């Protein structure tokens, strides 16, 4: 026998009642809330009603810890999920209410990532609508598309077009650099930020464009839509599982039939429903080669990773990889594989861990051809894992609405005093940047802009070009 | 294996009659406190009976059924009012 502790005292099944609930039912933190079953008591010990088991200790209070991720946290610490705060008061964790800014994707060559949240296969060849505001019953602003050439079967062939529609513009990408077909009108919102390997492109106070230069599209958006957009991002309402609603305003089951309801030329080839399997074409009957792809896209689940993959579940982003690189006929560039990991490293550096997964043997990116158009060796830029893409230059000098962290890629780096212009390629002293301060005020370095719409009397104009400080007179309207 | 966790029984409980407590063993068989039960069992608003022959069902007023847990299918159909 043993007497038990001091802080507990022994319990009794009654003869008479049925609801001994006595040892097997053992309070602790996790199961107060929860209710129990039991038959009849034990001959234990068990602590007091104002008091629980914790780990071998019956701590006293009702203060014992609020768990996330299996991990303890003290009352009144804090937790930091996405752009909300959220602190356990008493037993419960009370997290705050501001929605955060969505993102889309194109995960590889064919798939897409909803807002909500939902990964789903469609291989197309004609030209989609990813993403618009012109659905069912208001203005109709913006209508960013995407189309992708002989993309079905994802290879080093699938070069994708964007055409981005807003404020009556027409600009578009593809080939790696950005194409004006028509400016639209108000140039003010416009910007275009070519840090690293990314291409970031603001388009407004609530829109925002990300683009890998060779297949991603993370368009992001802010809180103000909330329901107002559709295609093949969905609807953007935190409900999940209405991102299949057609454009005939019904939920669809298949995504193959969804994304045939999205394509503008309504008379091009809608795709073909393939026969589902776990192996694609060049993985279909390899089994040898199956188990190499596997095993190589497993460094989504490797020693490096291991913190992202406790906030950032990883199983989507490995289907990814198995399709793509079976189908995939990698010969030279390894970029259909390549490019599916930074995707993933990419999410994971929004939510603050940035990681180093890429070495000499495995996906190397050089950055040594920028520093060579000067015969002295200067030595600035450098592959940096995740640096900030929103910096000052002598094209932006302003800060930025920032809507990445940090990006992948090559980026300068150079003792302080001087600042860096991509035209002239290395950084340079701040006073040779062709910036504008016309009558005083702090403002960019001089953009082609006509200010001053509003007032025909307060019409007093100053434009800059480069460095002049110049002002220019007004048509009168009488 | 390692990987292989099925299910064995499921225990409902009923606050509204008795504070009572159904138990569905790993057979087609149903046990309320402790007493094993022939099928079928009229109380005011719960019936259990089988369907097949085969597989039990318990049916608690109109918002509520489930199926066998004999050897591991369980559901459940909560009407709207949930
Ligand atoms: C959450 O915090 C709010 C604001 O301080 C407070 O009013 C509320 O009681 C808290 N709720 C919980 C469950 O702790
Ligand atoms: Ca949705
Ligand atoms: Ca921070």
């Amino acid at each position: 026998s043993l007497s038990c502790r001091p802080p507990m005292v022994k319990l009794v099944c009654p003869a008479d009642n049925l609801r001994a609930e006595g040892l097997e039912c053992t309070k602790t933190c996790q199961n107060y809330d929860l209710e129990c079953m039991s038959m009849g008591c034990v001959s234990g010990c068990l602590c007091p009603p104002g008091m629980v088991r914790h780990e071998n200790r019956c701590v006293a209070l009702e203060r014992c810890p609020c768990f996330h991720q299996g991990k303890e946290y003290a009352p009144g610490e804090t937790v930091k999920i996405g752009c909300n705060t959220c602190v356990c008061q008493d037993r419960k964790w009370n997290c705050t209410d501001h929605v955060c800014d969505a993102t889309c994707s194109t995960i590889g060559m064919a798939h897409y990532l909803t807002f909500d949240g939902l990964k789903y296969l469609f291989p197309g060849e004609c030209q989609y609508v990813l993403v618009q505001d012109y659905c069912g019953s208001n203005p109709g602003t913006f209508r960013i598309l995407v189309g992708n050439k002989g993309c079905s079967h994802p290879s080093v062939k699938c070069k994708k077009r964007v055409t981005i529609l807003v404020e009556g513009g027409e600009i578009e990408l593809f080939d790696g650099e950005v194409n004006v077909k028509r400016p639209m009108k108000d140039e003010t919102h416009f910007e275009v930020v070519e840090s690293g390997r990314y291409i970031i492109l603001l388009l407004g106070k609530a829109l925002s464009v990300v683009w890998d230069r060779h297949l991603s599209i993370s368009v992001v958006l802010k809180q103000t839509y909330q329901e107002k957009v559709c295609g093949l991002c969905g609807n953007f309402d935190g409900i999940q599982n209405n991102d299949l609603t057609s454009s005939n305003l019904q939920v669809e089951e298949d995504p193959v039939d969804f994304g045939n309801s999205w394509k503008v030329s309504s008379q091009c080839a809608d795709t073909r429903k393939v026969p589902l399997d776990s192996s694609p074409a060049t993985c279909h009957n390899n089994i040898m080669k199956q188990t190499m792809v596997d095993s190589s896209c497993r460094i989504l689940t490797s020693d490096v990773f291991q913190d992202c993959n406790k906030l950032v579940d990883p199983e989507p982003y490995l289907d990814v990889c198995i399709y793509d690189t079976c189908s995939c006929e990698s010969i030279g560039d390894c970029a259909c594989f390549c490019d599916t990991i930074a995707a993933y490293a990419h999410v994971c550096a929004q939510h603050g861990k940035v990681v180093t997964w890429r070495t000499a043997t495995l996906c190397p990116q050089s950055c040594e051809e920028r520093n060579l158009r000067e015969n002295g060796y200067e030595c600035e830029w450098r592959y940096n894992s995740c640096a900030p893409a929103c910096q000052v230059t002598c094209q932006h000098p302003e800060p930025l609405a920032c809507p990445v962290q940090c990006v992948e890629g090559c980026h300068a780096h150079c003792p302080p005093g001087k600042i860096l212009d991509e035209l002239l390629q290395t950084c340079v002293d701040p006073e040779d940047c062709p910036v504008c301060e016309v009558a005083g005020r702090r403002f960019a370095s001089g953009k082609k802009v006509t200010l001053n719409p509003s007032d025909p009397e307060h019409c007093q104009i100053c434009h800059c070009d480069v460095v002049n400080l110049t002002c220019e007179a007004c048509q009168e309207p009488g | 294996d390692r990987d292989a966790v099925c299910t064995r029984s499921v225990t409902v409980r009923l606050p509204g009659l008795h504070n009572s407590l159904v138990k569905l063993k790993h057979g087609a068989g149903v046990a309320m406190d402790g007493q094993d039960v022939q099928l079928p069992l009229l109380k005011g608003d719960l019936r259990i009976q089988h369907t097949v022959t085969a597989s039990v069902r318990l049916s608690y007023g109109e918002d509520l059924q489930m199926d066998w847990d004999g050897r591991g299918r369980l559901l459940v159909k909560l009407s709207p009012v949930y």
